[PDB]
RNA sequence: CGCGGAGCCUCGGUUGGCCUCGGAUAGCCGGUCCCCCGCGGGGUCCGGUGCGGAGUGCCCUUCGUCCUGGGAAACGGGGCGCGGCCGGAGAGGCGGCCGCCCCCUCGCCCGUCACGCACGCCGUUCGUGGGGAACCUGGCGCUAAACCAUUCGUAGACGACC
RNA sequence: CAAGCGUUCAUAGCGACGUCGCUUUUUGAUCCUUCGAUGUCGGCUCUUCCUAUCAUUGUGAAGCAGAAUUCACCAAGCGUUG
RNA sequence: CCGCGGCGGUGCGCCGCGACCGGCUCCGGGACGGCUGGGAAGGCCCGGCGGGGAAGGUGGCUCGGCCGAGUGUUACAGCCC
């Protein structure tokens, strides 16, 4: 797996019918992914750790988007997490502030990322929960959370710092 | 009684790093730091003009001391309004980090 | 000390990007560098949008922490943006930028003129204002 | 994890009146006028309070380094005031077995002049800085006192002269020797 | 742009000034860096004292009047770095250091010019502000310069000179104002063309 | 020094911009009624600007020629026009400011006519009295030193040096 | 890491059973270069560099009272002889 | 010879133009299909049913000229969600 910004490429399917069992069950993984190409076989690598189903033995019935109910709308998004340290393979609550349940892991991997030069293809989501304003833990988001909330934008550096490449005026940042 | 031939300076000839092709120079025209910006340079004719020497004829004129290699721009080169330019005949060398001179007369507008 | 106190509902003009030159009400703030913004009589959608690419204004207005649309559409309406700005001293020096750059050949030619006279008729009145400040100093 | 914000108030007193040079704050009261710069630091120094009640130091953008420095800047701003209501006293008490250090101020403050520590025949010259009045007390033995408006000069100077007497090629377990501060104080106490 | 440049050191940073110099010099342009004590730079004051340091070790030690010139003067010093981003072994690198002209304090003709800033390079922008550092002026001294001193108290002969001229010049807009005022209907249909196509306003 | 006539060559250019200090979780400017200092400087108060409009996103000045016969504008400009007093020294090289002669009347609107209209074509326009190297006019000044040879040694291989 | 010694006490000074490294002033491996042969051991003289600090400057240690002594830091500034 | 009429070759030397075509590299438009027969949004309202932050609120405290401003709490809606 690499990135872009990720997508819920959700998808079901089941391990194809034998003579002896003609209707298996099916099973919707919330993949979660860059396009349909990587989710479709990014089930499979998630279901043939659970399951005993494979990319022969199976099919994907559905794969498609779920693409977000509340877009509009600012959300506290957790998310029991799972990854491969350089020494073990570790478990994470972790809390992104954004609007839309990828964009909210889109970050995640992000982070992974730099606080733990963790890549994608060791990383693995149990599962993102929106989660209410109260059992938030992170204190990081529990503060954009109020309602009289107040910035100024204090030391801020000009870019177009070579519209003029150069100028006479000294440029200035307080504003 | 000005520019017309619009300012530029010829900053060196397409390249790789341990090549180059010297037919397509690199023009770094006056006042265009984008490529989005540098769609009225296509197509124009341009001059690398001196003196040398020996008079020279002059169409309009009496026999003069100035030459010119006497080129047109092809297209824009890399994100910063660079613009790659091929004259009829190659450039001197001699003429890194002088000037060219990018005329309007083959308008588009 | 700042005056400029990213609320729920600083005016900010966007400087830049898809939207440029249009206010937007901030509705709500996101994260550190990410709001959930809103320009409704300006035509930009509730959408996210960076502390970036946003330069804010002395302007508020009170629509509470997410409001839906509507109740932005008024507080915009009713307090008036959109006449209050272009009194401002940014509205009129943008729409002027703007009018240079929209500027045919002709104007230019005339403003040359009209500059060349104006700035005579004013350095006639500065060598006579030097003329009686010498004689004052006399 | 940057924190949104962080400020804090110091109460100031009816006596002084601080006004503030954009981010140099300058304090004066009965005893004098201080002066001190908070360009490094980097926060925002409001004087919210009318008639005039509250200096207020924010901090805002920032990361747990920073978040410390405002409550740093918050005490040398207490440690004004009480340096130009009060004023501050350190006094320092001469230690020996045997050899008497042989103390005598000499210009004002200034010059404190120590023969014989430790029968040593170079006599140990220190400088007070600047708005330091050094001067040998009474109603006590062996003991100085080194008044100013400014702690950071006095406790430097106190300092100076405690480790100019120093012993070497010993045991300072044992020869424990020398002038050292013993009580940090103020010259009015209310 | 056209013509001569001149750049004012002050607030600039070392390196990340001289690559944007540098560029220009061989585009045939004409650069004269100006008062390069002001030049400043990233990391500590000693880091880079220690890091100078280590170069006045680097010395040819058959023998060293051959061996690199460890020029002392901020000027020349920002010329090395200036010219390690030319290729200057080639005739074209030589010609364009020739296009360089860098002092300490600022000159005759060189008081006497505005001047300009490179924003890319400014210190103020291109660092974060909780940063620490080294003015090359006091890093020059402690490596081995004599003139710290001198470039300073000829620099504030010069600003008290210069506020002289920057009084007068604010005399002489004050007067435009004032004569725009006592002006304002035989231009009053002039100024109106100007601010109708966007000039002044 | 001035101002004159030809000609090898070596080139780059093709309006200028004549100025504070610096701050950056701040600045810019006005005005002081008031206060202190040396027309200025410092202070305090208020009033304006501050994604900056006495903004390098900037300002200025013009760019086919002259006619003449209205208005707006009217003492502006010139004669390498001419003397005196400044101020400027970091490696000045430039300003600045005062008499007198002669000459001219120009920026913006307009009438009104004109300029080889070369019959769709290229190095067009200037910084150009460039830089440098060779030669034709007047006035005023000028008026050698260096090296060899010799001598000396304070120095020595010879060279070098006193 | 740490079981001990050190009257007592791990770690002032030490430190077993274990274990992780450098270094190329020891010897080995190896055989990459040279057999139209690069002078093959020591001594003298003479430079310069390193620190893997024996002295000295400034320091922190000690089971340092002094005296004397070892542990360690910056440190290679000048020393290391007949 | 004057035609430079019609045909066939070229250009002395420097050049410029035009319209087809191939290949490219770009740039403007405009129309549709699908999809969880797209999610989301808007406007108009209406009639309902619930929950949280939190009031045109109340209240403890502060700061300013009953009003304006700050914090603290129960939470109904006279805001919003
Ligand atoms: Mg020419
Ligand atoms: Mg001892
Ligand atoms: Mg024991
Ligand atoms: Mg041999
Ligand atoms: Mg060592």
């Amino acid at each position: 797996k690499a990135s872009g910004t990720l997508r819920e490429y959700k998808v079901v399917g089941r391990c194809l019918p034998t003579p002896k069992c003609r209707t298996p069950p099916l099973y919707r993984m919330r993949i979660f992914a860059p396009n349909h190409v990587v989710a479709k076989s990014r089930f499979w690598y998630f279901v043939s750790q659970l399951k005993k189903m494979k990319k022969s033995s199976g099919e994907i019935v559905y794969c498609g988007q779920v693409f977000e109910k509340s877009p509009l709308r600012v959300k506290n998004f957790g998310i029991w997490l799972r990854y491969d340290s350089r020494s073990g393979t570790h478990n994470m609550y972790r809390e992104y502030r954004d609007l839309t349940t990828a964009g909210a892991v889109t970050q995640c991997y992000r982070d992974m990322g730099a606080r733990h030069r963790a890549r994608a293809h060791s990383i693995q989501i149990m599962k993102v929960e929106e989660i209410a304003a109260s059992k938030c833990r992170r204190p990081a988001v529990k503060q954009f959370h109020d309602s009289k909330i107040k910035f100024p934008l204090p030391h801020r550096v000009l870019r177009r710092q070579h519209k003029p490449r150069f100028t006479t005026k000294r440029p200035n940042t307080f504003f | 009684s000005g520019r017309l031939w619009s300012k530029a300076i010829f900053a060196g000839y397409k390249r790789g790093l341990r090549n180059q092709r010297e037919h397509t120079a690199l023009l770094k025209i006056e006042g265009v730091y984008a490529r989005d910006e540098t769609e009225f340079y296509l197509g124009k004719r341009c001059a690398y003009v001196y003196k040398a020497k020996n008079n020279t004829v002059t169409p309009g004129g009496k026999p003069n001391k100035t030459r010119v290699i006497w080129g047109k721009v092809t297209r824009a080169h890399g994100n910063s309004g660079m613009v790659r330019a091929k004259f009829r005949s190659n450039l001197p060398a001699k003429a890194i980090g002088h000037r060219i001179r990018v005329m309007l007369y083959p308008s588009r507008i | 000390v700042f005056r400029r106190f990213v609320e729920v509902g600083r005016v900010a003009y966007v400087s830049f990007g898809p939207h440029a030159g249009k206010l937007v009400a901030i509705v709500d703030v996101i994260d550190q560098n990410r709001a959930l913004v809103d320009g409704p009589c300006t035509q930009v959608r509730r959408q996210a949008m960076p502390f970036k690419c946003m330069q804010l204004t002395d302007f508020i207005l009170k629509f509470p922490h997410s409001a839906r649309q509507k109740y932005v559409r008024k507080a915009w309406e009713k307090a008036d943006i959109n006449a209050k700005w272009a009194a401002t001293r940014w509205a009129k020096k943008i729409e002027a930028r703007e009018k240079k750059a929209k500027m045919t050949d002709f104007d230019r030619y005339k403003v040359m003129k009209a500059r060349k006279m104006r700035n005579r008729l004013i350095k006639l009145e500065v060598k006579k204002l030097q003329k009686a400040a010498l004689l004052k100093a006399s | 994890m940057k924190t949104i914000l962080s400020n804090q108030t110091v109460d100031i007193p009816e006596n002084v009146d601080i006004t503030l040079k954009g981010r140099t704050v300058i304090v004066k009261g009965p005893r004098g006028t201080l002066r001190r710069d908070f360009n490094h630091i980097n926060v925002e120094l409001s004087l919210l309070g009318k008639k005039k009640k509250r200096l207020r130091v924010d901090k805002w953008w920032g990361n747990r380094k920073e978040l410390a420095t405002v409550r740093t800047i918050c005490s040398h701003v207490q440690n004004m005031i009480k340096g130009v209501t009060l004023g501050f006293r350190y006094k320092m008490r001469s230690v020996y077995a045997h050899f008497p250090i042989n103390v005598v101020i000499q210009e004002n403050g200034s010059l404190v002049e120590i023969r014989n520590f430790l029968g040593e025949k170079y006599i140990r010259r220190v400088r007070m800085r600047p708005g330091v009045a050094c001067s040998v007390s009474q109603a006590q033995k062996d003991e100085l006192i080194l008044e100013g408006n400014d702690i950071e000069l006095v406790s430097n100077s106190a300092a100076l002269i405690q480790q100019a007497t120093t012993v070497k090629n010993k045991d300072i377990r044992k020869f424990l020797d020398g002038i050292y501060v013993s009580e940090k104080g103020t010259v009015q106490q209310a | 742009e056209g013509q001569v440049l001149v750049l004012d050191g002050r607030g600039h940073l070392l390196g990340r000034l001289a690559a944007i110099v540098a560029k220009q010099v061989l585009l045939g342009r004409k650069v004269v860096v100006v008062r390069c004590e002001g030049i400043n730079i990233s990391g500590n004051f000693y880091r880079n004292k220690l890091k100078y340091l280590a170069f006045l070790r680097k010395r040819m030690n058959t023998n060293p009047s051959r061996g690199p010139y460890h020029f002392r003067a901020p000027s020349r010093i920002f010329w090395r770095t200036v010219r390690g981003m030319l290729p200057h072994k080639t005739k074209r690198g030589q010609a364009a250091l020739d296009r360089l002209k860098v002092f300490d304090g600022i000159p005759p003709p060189y008081d006497k010019k505005k001047r300009m800033v490179v924003p890319a390079a400014l210190k103020v922008v291109r660092l974060k502000p909780t940063r620490k550092f080294a003015y090359l002026g006091r890093l020059a001294h402690e490596v081995g310069w004599k003139y710290q001193a001198v470039t300073a108290t000829l620099e504030e002969k010069r600003k008290e000179k210069a506020k002289i001229h920057y009084r007068k010049k604010k005399q002489l807009m004050r007067l435009r104002k004032q004569a725009e005022k006592n002006v304002e209907k035989k231009i009053d249909r002039f100024t109106e063309v100007l601010k109708t196509h966007g000039f002044l306003v």
